[PDB]
């Protein structure tokens, strides 16, 4: 089967990942030395197998800079949110940029230590602001409230 | 294709004990004319009764939605019944009152004998119910088997090959994408 043949060589131009040339990459796969796989090299989309010599690009994620990952934030504006599986492979170690990139500048999501923080795609505007404290959390957390129109009846009563 | 033979093959039906009729599971009848008898063959005799004497509206058939074979004999002609050494039929009527059953028998012995199967005892079981690879070359194989099965479970694939399982599973993430649900549920594409 050349499928399997053409695969392993589509693993080698990405366990490569450097632009090595076809000629090379045939002698790196050594036994094959076919050519129908060279007709869905350049056809595969993620492995860009470029005209100009040798040229093994791959895909993925490429934002390998926070620069471009805050375009990475930008371009998701009310659709979804990605993991972080495509920005570990397009950039080695993206969460100790997240923890450089607080504040609303990498709201990851931080799922386990033992998880390493299975980080998210999301990005607010101020995002840490971290000065509150954890007393005033509880006192935020132990006030029930009269609800419907108790409260602004309340409130006439108190001021607003 | 039910039809009618004759209808008219005239018969009798006669009503008898439980001994003789029970037995045949040929005699001569004797016929004097308006009681009539039968020369039983040996052995006693007997007298038969005029049960009814209009029969009509009732009839004798045999047989061979779906439907079967249908066969019309006759019809009835009289109705009897058989009245009956007569005191040993008696004494054999004297001794249907005297059949019974028996007793529960008791085991006799030093008890603790017979008591010893009960809990532990040793003597276990005696009886028969309800007992009850490479990475480029198993890749190989895997196309190979993808060429025959693409949608196909991971369950007879594990049994299929009966290979290195686990380098059989980091083939299947690698070169292979299982589908999760739908029609082809674990299988990989």
């Amino acid at each position: 089967h050349d499928s399997s043949k053409l695969l392993w060589a589509t693993e080698y131009i990405q366990k490569k990942g450097k632009p090595v040339l076809v000629n090379e990459l045939l002698d790196y796969l050594s036994m094959k030395k076919d050519d129908k796989v060279i007709e869905l090299l350049k056809k595969l989309d993620r492995i860009e197998f470029d005209p100009k010599k040798g040229t093994f690009k791959y895909l993925t994620y490429d934002v390998h800079s926070p620069s471009e990952l805050l375009k990475l934030l930008r371009s998701q504006v009310t659709f979804k949110g990605i993991s972080c599986k495509d920005l570990k492979d397009g950039w080695p170690q993206c969460d100790e940029t997240i923890n450089q990139l607080e504040e609303d500048s990498k709201i990851l999501v931080l799922r386990t230590k033992k998880d390493k923080t299975p980080r998210y795609v999301w990005y607010n505007s101020g995002g840490n602001l971290k000065c509150i404290d954890e007393e005033f959390v509880k006192m935020w957390e132990n006030v029930q409230l009269p609800q419907f129109a108790e409260l602004p009846r309340k409130l006439q009563d108190l001021g607003l | 294709d039910l039809d009618l033979e004759r209808s008219n093959r005239q018969v009798w039906l006669v009503r008898l004990p439980m001994f003789l009729a029970e037995k045949w599971r040929l005699g001569k009848i004797r016929i004097n004319k308006s009681k009539i008898t039968l020369l039983l063959n040996e052995p006693h005799e007997y007298d038969l009764e005029l049960t009814k004497k209009v029969v009509e509206n009732e009839y004798v058939f045999t047989e061979q939605t779906i439907p079967k074979k249908t066969a019309i004999v006759g019809t009835v002609c009289h109705e009897c019944q058989v009245m009956p050494y007569h005191k040993i039929v008696e004494q054999r009527r004297n001794i249907v009152k005297l059949n019974n059953k028996e007793r529960i028998t008791t085991l006799d012995e030093t008890v603790g004998v017979t008591m010893s199967h009960t809990g532990m005892s040793m003597r276990s079981d005696n009886s028969n119910f309800l007992k009850v690879m490479p990475k480029k070359e198993i890749l190989d194989y895997l196309f190979k088997l993808f060429d025959e099965y693409d949608y196909w479970s991971l369950k007879g694939l594990k049994e299929r090959t009966r290979q290195p399982e686990a380098h059989l599973k980091e083939c299947l993430d690698k070169v292979a994408t299982l589908v999760k649900k739908g029609p082809y549920a674990f299988k990989y594409t």
